[PDB]
């Protein structure tokens, strides 16, 4: 009951902390995947060996 | 614990030992403190004797 519902409330504040950050921190990690998929010279996957 | 040919004696102290182990586990919250961490949250963990 206590060190479990200790834990529910930090999970709860820091929620509250990262979230109107977090808006800006999923699309600063946006950069990477997008980065990573317009770098290379992609065909689809499975046929990617033959390239 | 040093009254031996006594069974019960010898329980006792083991009993007393077992309690004992309780308390010197227990006081391994208060020395690990000092991190950047873990620190202010045992700091906050004390501040819920009143809930």
């Amino acid at each position: 009951i206590l060190l479990v519902n200790l834990l529910v409330a930090m999970f709860g504040y820091t929620v509250g902390i990262v979230q109107e950050n977090n808006d800006q921190v999923w699309k600063f990690q946006r950069y990477f995947l997008v980065q990573e998929y317009c770098n290379r010279l992609n065909i689809p996957f499975p046929f990617v060996v033959f390239a | 614990r040093l009254h031996s040919s006594n069974k019960s004696s010898l329980y006792s102290g083991r009993v007393i030992f077992c309690l004992d182990y309780i308390i010197f586990t227990l006081r391994l919250i208060h020395i690990f403190t000092v991190s950047r961490n873990l620190g202010p949250k045992i700091i906050m963990l004390q501040r819920m004797l009143i809930d």
